[PDB]
């Protein structure tokens, strides 16, 4: 775990997500996907403490797939992250808390609109156009800050994209092997092979 | 009549028919006998079976080295009290370093099932017992009814027919109380004992059941061919 | 009304003996032991043509060495059967060994009265349980909802109980082989049976030793019903 | 502890080494590190030695209750996960566990997952676990086609032990091979470091750092 | 023991059906009459009290109409006290997916929580079952009007017309007849009072007797309302229909 | 702050042979730089021809004795008098230690009998539970003394045989009972001259197809 | 806690709250499930005696447990519900720690345990409810349809009818139905399920739901106009 | 998880050839102050068992209760109370041993150092020490506290192992006992001149001695000590 970003453009949502897994002096896997498809219409990529991650993203997995079967349909990014939110102020509380900070990134059908949520493991929710965690932000919000347009489109938020992985390859400390790209819009979720 | 729906409820004239009803599920039970001399103590069993095909119910329990029981009625209500016997034995000796008296076994016995005859919900336990031991005090023989009341004894018997048995050992006390440094010859005289309660059937080689506990001599169990020498 | 766990004057449980009625409606299970091996063998008895009789299935194995057959409300057999695996897997954890049979069906019979005002009611259902270990050899023993057991040379529970023991108790001999067994767990069944007995309404199984518990294919017993037919009229 | 686990175009080799160590005092030289679940199923052991055994014990108990209850074998996937649910249960209390969950199955074909007791569950191809790990790495990394045959297989995971003994003061003893194919696991016999490091040295010529 | 005096409220009978459930809708047959008619544009909630007294506070009552949520309302025909514990929870219930979801709770989810839990009065636990049944009136964003009932079996069923209480059978027929899928609101409300004036076991309706309420969407723009009808308000709609 | 675990020295000594087993330990008990007992003994015969010795904190060692006595009693109960194999024992023994995972037994255990083959076995635990089958181990406070002197006396290690240029192995072979009882007493008496909490008394438990044996021999005081 | 023993044996062997529940289930709607060569289809009757019903809101007679199971039922509706939400629960559980969705054997045998369970509990009576569950195995092509009952039995069926006047269409099923050769099609299977139905129905207007479930989770629910077709062909061929 | 307030020190004993001999002081010290001087540290349990306790006192008073306690439970149902069913020295232990690991392992421990003299009904000495781990063991002579520093290798003089123990009479046992206490009075900071001392003998039975005080001192030599070096 380490980096998770997220750009909302005018028609979609794409998230890149760090493929390595590194535990003390050794990068175990370079192949890593660090997220889960909430719902058709609805991804949910993660960054944190170790075995939490997973289990908090497979914990809601179950509960938003329970929801989709028993209502036959589909709740909408905004639901979903004040879901997800709730669960996060619930376990900052809790003997153990979830140590998971997560990004949603959504297309709602009924506005045919892209949102993009960024919620930390306190349960700090924010509706942003472009969002990042951890040491992430630090390099890529004030790049974005330049260069973002909210009228984009999915092929210029891709070389936006571009741009802050190279940056991060640039001046990050750690090698985190590259990221996995995916894009959520009217049509669903896919995924960019070739980055 | 109106009184035996459960054992919380008295009839006019004083009794506890749900008491009444498990004391008769022992009367169904195959015969056993207990007596014992100064030195030993010997359980006698009629084991049953439901046909040839199968096996022969058995009626002697271990509870320690030097105390176990026989049953009669029902077998499952044995094995929960044989099964708290083996503790309450065990946690004398693990905390005061001390075989449990045979008396006390008693006491524990007559408090547990007493407490199943006045709470509603709860049944009596439907099963007797002739527990035999070894202790600081010699040798003892007891007598477990479900309705909570224990007796210790020199010999006696329970089951179906049982009073031929225990009409025998009243005739034979003066006798067999002498058997003293004996083991052969106090249980010959405990299978004559049992004998005095058999119709039809006689003692066989897998029908017989025999249990033995004294001086120099722990709680053992015979069956099978090791009973063949006293047929 | 009663309490669930009130004796009767002639000091029976009225709700054992009342299961063991239910248990004289269900359908026939049949076990012979041999010194080659254990059999058990049930009667399916599909309640309709379109019913898929490969999904009735009333034998069942607990361990590798333990088998199961049972007859009744075939429904309160799962957490018995659920009980016994756990049971037999457990003191495998434990103890790094096989479970005897007879601490297998013990295990399962303190089950039975855990019932009162623990579960409402006691069991519907008979169970016989088969199967080998290296103390007491080849076992086959029947477990009742009054918590009882008895071992058995051979055994037969249901509707067509006590005609198919009466039959058992002329039929075993202490050399039976396991062949020999077979058939004649085939040929009484086909004598209790309601419908004609062929591979789909009737399902046989064994433990050996050697192989452990197997339930028998279609294709296998159709061949031993045919070897019977055979047999029977050649003399 | 040193145990890898990689997949190849034969199936899986599982090597482990079988050392214990208490602090420097090198308490056993002949513990098995490989536990056979079942015909088609290993587990490695790496950190506490009791965690690892007793937990991975118990989990061929779980893939047992499972056969019986869904009349097929169980997944390499779902075993593995049972393994890691159990452990994130009890993250925090201080288990030490770093295991491999190796098998085949129809539906899965060869497949290794790494568990640890922090609650990482990752699927791979290749895998060095224990604090001889990166010594391991290095000679099989750089030696590691998807094409080796199954006796370069075996002698690669058999060589990156050795130099893993050879080089981490808490890995030594002797190496324990196993091949799994499609149709179960074939254990591959014990290696003992003492003779094989020599007859590495000779045959193969490396190990020019010590004294012939 | 007790065992003596336990009436076993959840069992089945020989036939299959639950004494008590049966029971308790004999119960609420007796129950002033409550309809519920669903328009293209709205719905109307119409319910008759109870034989009421000269002497009753009228505009600061509450018996038959009560509000779920700014989006759902119920109408009452059983015991209020009963209708009363219901309404609070489903009310709490509300409120609870509000929170979860930042979304108004959709009217069905809230129907089947509150049937679910009639449920399980009649499968477990040994208590009575709650002697109401509701009509449920709401709207949301993706099924629009909306129409329930439930009764104590816990079962629920949508409706474009239904009613509940007395004189059912009677009510029915009667909204079958002149009930069309084109409908209006206005035209809704006069059914409603026609219905109940026709099936009433009273002399005449008459606005002290009556409790009415509506949900438009005549509100500005895209938006729900819930008018709650004053005693003035009902005097004046039913001159305006021709009833008095 | 009270510590709820202590020290109470002492060493053991476990080997195996063809046909039988032998567990030794010195009878010497001890807390701080003061003598305790010097006949308090921590080697048992538990039934079943299975030997045990828990050493390290005397209260949690005869504690797990107790428990282990017990659990032998309750099997023979539960399965028909069944005999407890070792491998069995072995198995059970690492449940009781690891049910207090969080809260450790502090004992090396060893115990030793005969397989179920007839042949000598001897099983060893950590404090938690870990456990594995050897020819050969010692525990306790001089444990790290004489487990090497064992490796090259019973195991034969790092000796080869004279004049094959170190390329033949001595082979390996199984000891007499009059050979290990001697390795035994010298491992024990050399263990007394170095380690300080150990001595007094030596304590040998043989275990044959017969029975239970005891020998007994006088340690060093000081 | 209310604990009493509610189902109880009687003298002649039988559980009579148990044997009562059937009855509930012999007076709820027919439903009926038939299997073809690459299909199941569910087929449920609907009482006419309410009109005015508003179809849209109104809880459909068949249930999605999964994406790739459905479950219909006969009986107390309420009851169905509890049943439904808690198959649902376990299909999402089951995929959680299996990482593989519910085999439709599994998911039966799992709804079965629980009406079971309701049969020797205190305090609690039967479900008044049998249920006909239907789907296709992950990553198989092979039909399964399964039914259960308030005792807790289940089996596996070619075809088979529960409710009201399922005797009726069953005795139908039983000789229209090969073994040898079934439906070969969809249209087939849907066409021999309307048909059966259409023995016990009334009219085949809205009084017919049927629902076509497919490898792959693959399932869809046909229409009134889609159903009446069907109605309107077999009526036509029935004249002869 | 405690800290001990009032305390009292050593407790010792020995076997002899037809009994067991044991002494205790009667200080009761609260830190550095010598508070309270009338305690009774010596506990009889029946005419064959005496506890000898030091350590915290509040938890010694506790554990008299428990013994007090122990005797009523066992007459109780009990005709051979005073016969063949007593209490014996090997009962008292284990049930004192028991709640010492017990309470030990819940953290909260009887903040006690213990010994269980008696004779056992077949003649047999009994002599056991326990402490707050639960520690058990047994030997010829025990002693705590100071007492095992200073008291065990003057009585290990008289009976060093098994085989002295026949050799040794109560005469020889005693003085050995009494003299251990003189010692401890030199050199123990936290110890009183006035003390308890009980013989249980298999022959003539307890005995409880009251009152005793060390005597016949040496301090005569100390007048000759001056300064420090010069
Ligand atoms: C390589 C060889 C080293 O890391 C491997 O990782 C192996 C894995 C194999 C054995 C499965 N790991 C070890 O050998 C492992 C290293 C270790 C030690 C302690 C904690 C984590 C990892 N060693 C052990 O687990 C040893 C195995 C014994 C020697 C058979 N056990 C101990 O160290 C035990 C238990 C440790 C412990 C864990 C958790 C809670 C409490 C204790 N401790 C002792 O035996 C104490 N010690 C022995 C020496 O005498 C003084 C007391
Ligand atoms: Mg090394």
């Amino acid at each position: 775990m380490d980096i998770i970003l997220g750009i909302r453009v005018q028609d979609s949502v794409i998230l890149a997500s760090s493929k390595a897994v590194t535990r003390g002096i050794s990068v175990l896997k370079d192949s890593d996907d660090k997220t889960r498809q909430l719902s058709p219409h609805t991804l949910m990529s993660f960054a944190g403490e170790a075995g939490d991650t997973v289990q908090f993203a497979e914990y809601i997995q179950a509960n938003i797939q329970l929801y989709s079967i028993r209502e036959d349909y589909e709740l909408s990014p905004q639901a979903v992250s004040s879901f997800v939110r709730q669960e996060l102020a619930k376990s900052i509380r809790s003997r153990r808390p979830y140590q998971v900070n997560v990004l949603i990134g959504g297309y709602d059908k009924k506005k045919n609109k892209p949102e993009l949520y960024q919620i930390d493991y306190l349960g700090t929710k924010v509706e942003l156009p472009y969002g990042a965690h951890g040491y992430s932000g630090f390099y890529t919000f004030s790049l974005l800050d330049h260069h973002y347009r909210p009228d984009m489109t999915t092929e210029e938020g891709l070389d936006l994209l571009k741009l802050c992985v190279q940056e991060l390859e640039k001046r990050m400390p750690m090698d985190f092997k590259g990221v996995i790209v995916k894009i959520v819009d009217k049509d669903g979720i896919r995924q960019v092979d070739d980055f | 009549n109106n009184y035996d729906g459960d054992t919380v409820t008295f009839s006019p004239t004083g009794r506890l028919f749900q008491v009444e009803y498990a004391l008769e599920a022992i009367k169904q039970g195959s015969v056993t006998v207990g007596l014992r001399s100064n030195t030993h103590a010997v359980l006698v069993a009629l084991k049953r079976n439901a046909d040839e095909l199968s096996s022969y119910q058995k009626k002697i329990i271990k509870c320690d080295e030097h105390m176990g029981l026989s049953l009669a009625g029902l077998a499952p209500d044995a094995r929960v009290l044989s099964n708290y016997l083996r503790q309450q034995c065990n946690y004398s000796s693990l905390v005061f370093n001390r075989k449990l008296a045979v008396e006390r076994a008693g006491h524990l016995l007559c408090d547990k099932a007493q407490k199943n005859t006045q709470s509603y919900g709860g049944r009596p336990y439907g099963v007797g017992l002739l527990i035999i031991g070894y202790d600081k005090s010699g040798a003892h023989l007891l007598e477990f009814q479900p309705s909570g009341n224990v007796t210790e004894l020199y010999g006696t018997a329970i089951g179906a027919r049982s009073q031929g048995a225990k009409t025998y050992l009243e005739r034979t006390l003066d006798t067999f109380i002498k058997i003293d440094g004996n083991p052969d010859e106090l249980i010959k005289a405990g299978v004559e004992a049992i004998s005095q309660s058999l119709r039809d059937e006689s003692l066989t080689v897998d029908n017989l059941s025999i249990a033995i506990v004294g001086k120099d001599t722990p709680f053992t169990i015979y069956d099978g061919e090791a009973v063949a020498k006293y047929i | 009304d009663r309490g669930v766990s009130t004796f009767s004057p002639e000091g029976r449980l009225f709700q054992v003996e009342y299961s063991l009625e239910a248990i004289k409606l269900g359908s026939t299970a049949i076990g012979i032991a041999t010194k080659e091996g254990v059999v058990l063998g049930v009667e399916k008895r599909a309640t309709s043509p379109l019913l898929e009789s490969d999904s009735i299935e009333k034998i069942v194995e607990i361990d590798r060495h333990i088998g199961c057959a049972m007859s009744g409300l075939t429904a309160d057999a799962r957490s018995m059967i659920e009980h016994a695996r756990t049971a037999a897997v457990t003191h495998n954890l434990y103890y790094d060994e096989d479970i005897n049979v007879e601490s297998l069906t013990q295990s399962v019979c303190d089950l039975a009265l855990r019932f009162g005002e623990l579960m409402s009611r006691p069991f519907g259902v008979a169970l016989l349980i088969a199967g080998h270990d290296a103390d007491d050899g080849y076992q086959l023993f029947h477990a009742e909802p009054s918590g009882t057991f008895y071992r058995y040379n051979a055994k037969a529970i249901g509707s067509g109980s006590e005609g198919a023991q009466a039959e058992l108790l002329n039929e075993w001999h202490s050399s039976l082989t396991l062949k020999e067994a077979e058939l004649l767990v085939l040929k009484i069944l086909k004598q209790v049976m309601e419908e004609k007995l062929d591979e789909n309404n009737a399902q046989l199984s064994c433990i050996t030793k050697q192989d452990g518990f197997k339930i028998y294919d279609n294709e296998k017993t159709a061949e031993l019903i045919k070897e019977l037919k055979e047999k029977e009229a050649a003399e | 502890t040193t145990t890898l686990a990689f997949r190849f175009q034969g199936g899986i080799i599982v090597a482990v080494d079988s050392r214990a160590t208490a602090g420097n005092w090198v308490a056993s030289q002949t513990v098995k590190k490989v536990i056979e679940i079942n015909p088609f199923l290993l587990g490695t052991m790496a950190g506490g030695t009791v965690d690892c055994q007793f937990w991975e014990t118990w989990l061929g108990s779980q893939c047992r209750l499972h056969e019986l209850r869904e009349k097929e074998r169980i997944s390499v996937a779902a075993a593995s996960k049972i393994l890691s649910n159990l452990v994130y249960q009890y993250k925090g209390a201080g288990l030490s566990m770093g295991t491999m969950i190796c098998g085949y199955t129809r539906k899965e074909g060869p497949t290794i997952y790494y568990v640890d007791s922090d609650g990482t569950r990752l699927k791979g191809d290749i895998f060095c676990v224990g604090s001889g790990q990166t010594f391991a790495y290095g000679v099989l990394d750089s030696n590691y086609k998807w094409d080796l045959s199954v006796e370069d297989a075996l002698y690669l995971g058999k060589r990156s032990i050795l130099a893993a003994a050879h080089r981490d003061a808490y890995s030594g003893g002797s190496v324990n091979l196993y091949h799994v194919t499609e149709d179960g696991w074939i254990y591959h016999g014990n290696h003992d470091v003492g003779e094989l490091f020599w007859k590495v040295k000779e045959e193969e010529g490396s190990f020019n750092n010590v004294i012939g | 023991g007790s065992r003596r005096y336990d009436s076993r409220t959840t069992i089945f009978s020989p036939e299959g059906r639950l004494y008590q459930v049966e029971y308790a809708l004999e119960s609420i047959s007796h129950a002033g009459t409550a309809i519920g008619i669903m328009a293209s544009d709205g719905i109307v909630l119409a319910a008759e009290r109870k034989v009421t007294s000269t002497l009753l506070e009228q505009d600061t009552s509450t018996e038959k109409l009560y509000k779920l949520n700014d989006k759902i309302a119920v109408a009452v025909a059983g015991l209020t006290a009963d209708a009363e514990i219901l309404i609070n929870t489903a009310r709490i219930h509300a409120q609870n997916y509000l929170k979860t979801y930042n979304e108004d709770i959709p009217v069905e989810i809230l129907v089947r929580r509150l049937s679910d839990i009639k449920q399980g009065y009649t499968q477990h636990g040994g208590l009575r079952p709650f002697g109401v049944s509701f009509i449920y009136a709401g709207y949301d964003d993706r099924y629009g009007y909306q129409l329930y009932t439930s009764n104590p079996s816990g079962n629920y069923t949508g409706w474009k017309a239904i009613s509940v209480g007395a004189n059912t059978s009677a009510a029915q027929t009667l909204l079958q007849m002149d009930y069309k899928d084109d409908m209006k609101v206005d035209d809704a409300i006069e059914l409603a009072l026609k219905t109940l004036s026709k099936t009433t076991d009273s002399s005449a309706l008459t606005y002290d007797r009556l409790e009415f309420a509506t949900i438009r969407k005549g509100a500005n723009d895209g938006e729900v309302y819930q008018k709650i009808f004053k005693p003035q308000e009902i005097k004046d709609i039913l001159v305006k229909t021709g009833i008095t | 702050q009270f510590n709820p675990y202590g020290d109470n020295g002492g060493t053991i000594l476990g080997i195996a042979g063809e046909d039988f087993a032998v567990l030794a330990g010195d009878t010497r008990n001890i807390t701080d730089y003061s003598i305790n007992s010097r006949y308090e003994p921590k080697v048992f015969d538990c039934g079943d021809n299975i030997v045990m010795s828990a050493n390290g904190f005397a209260a949690d060692g005869d504690a797990l004795v107790k428990r282990f006595k017990n659990s032998v009693k309750w099997y023979h109960f539960d399965h028909n008098d069944k005999k407890l194999s070792i491998n069995s024992a072995a198995r059970n023994i690492q449940h009781l230690l690891y049910g207090k995972r969080f809260f450790p037994y502090y004992v090396h255990t060893i115990i030793a009998g005969l397989d179920e083959d007839g042949k000598g076995a001897v099983y060893s635990f950590d404090p938690v539970g870990s456990y594995e089958r050897e020819q050969c181990r010692a525990g306790g406070a001089a444990a790290s003394l004489i487990m090497p002197f064992l490796d090259n006396q019973v195991n034969f290690k790092n000796q080869y045989e004279p004049g094959t240029n170190g390329k033949v192995k001595k082979p390996l072979k199984y000891l007499s009972v009059e050979e290990v009882i001697k390795l035994v007493r010298d491992s024990f008496t050399s263990a007394t001259e170095r380690h300080i909490q150990v001595g007094d008394g030596l304590e040998i438990l043989i275990v044959t197809k017969d029975g239970v044996r005891k020998e007994f021999y006088e340690l060093k005081r000081d | 806690g209310y604990d009493r023993a509610l189902s109880i044996f009687s003298p002649d062997g039988h559980i009579f709250q148990v044997e009562y529940a059937l009855e509930a289930v012999k007076r709820g709607t027919c439903a009926v499930g038939v299997k073809g060569k690459n299909c199941v289809v569910l087929g449920c009757e609907r009482r006419s005696t309410l009109k005015l019903q508003d179809t849209r809101i109104t809880p459909s007679k068949v249930s999605k447990i999964d994406s790739h199971v459905v479950l219909s039922f006969s009986g107390l509706n309420a009851d169905s519900r509890i049943l439904i939400e808690k198959a649902r629960v376990e299909a999402q559980s089951h995929r959680l720690t299996l990482e593989d969705p519910v085999t439709v054997e599994y998911l039966t045998r799992y709804v079965a345990g629980v009406q079971q369970r309701y049969t020797q509990s205190g305090g609690v009576r039967p479900f008044g409810v049998s249920t006909l569950i239907a789907g296709f195995d992950p990553r198989d092509d092979e039909p399964k349809l399964y039914q259960t009952e308030p005792s807790g039995i289940y089996s596996s069926w070619s075809a088979q009818t529960i409710g009201r006047n399922s005797k009726t269409v069953r005795e139908f099923l039983e000789k229209n139905y090969d073994r040898k050769e079934p439906p070969a099609t969809v249209e087939e299977c849907v066409k021999l399920t309307v048909r059966s139905l259409l023995e016990v129905v009334q009219t085949g207007a809205k009084n017919i739901e049927i629902t076509v479930v497919k490898p792959d989770s693959d399932i869809v629910a046909l229409s009134s106009e889609e159903i009446n077709q069907y109605v309107t062909q077999i009526e036509q061929e029935k004249q002869e | 998880t405690q800290q001990p307030i009032v305390t009292g020190t050593s407790v010792i004993s020995m076997k002899y050839d037809n009994g067991v001999i044991i002494a205790a002081d009667n200080l009761g010290s609260y830190g550095s102050l010598l508070r309270f001087n009338g305690v009774e540290r010596l506990i009889p349990v029946g005419d064959n068992t005496v506890v000898g306790i030091s350590g915290d006192i509040s938890d010694m008073q506790h554990i008299e209760r428990l013994l007090k306690d122990l005797v009523t439970e066992n007459a109780y149902d009990n005709p051979l109370a005073d016969a063949e069913e007593a209490l014996e020295p090997s009962y008292i232990f284990e049930y004192l041993a028991t709640v010492m690991y017990q309470r030990r392992s819940k953290m909260n421990p009887l903040w006690n150092a213990i010994i269980v003299a008696g004779v056992q009904s077949n003649g047999d000495q009994f002599l056991r020490y326990v402490n707050l781990l639960g520690v058990t063991y047994s030997s010829p002579t025990l002693a705590t506290g100071f007492g095992a520093h200073m008291a065990n290798p003057l009585l290990r003089k008289v009976v060093d192992r098994e085989s002295d123990i026949p050799k040794t009479t109560v005469q020889v046992a005693e003085e050995a006992i009494v003299n251990a206490m003189r010692v401890l009075y030199y050199r123990d900071a936290r110890s009183s001149r006035n003390f308890s001392l009980a013989i249980i003998d298999k022959n003539t039975g307890l005995t409880f001695k009251k009152n005793l005080q060390v005597e016949n001192m040496k301090w005569d030599f100390a007048k000759d000590i001056k300064g420090y070096g010069t």
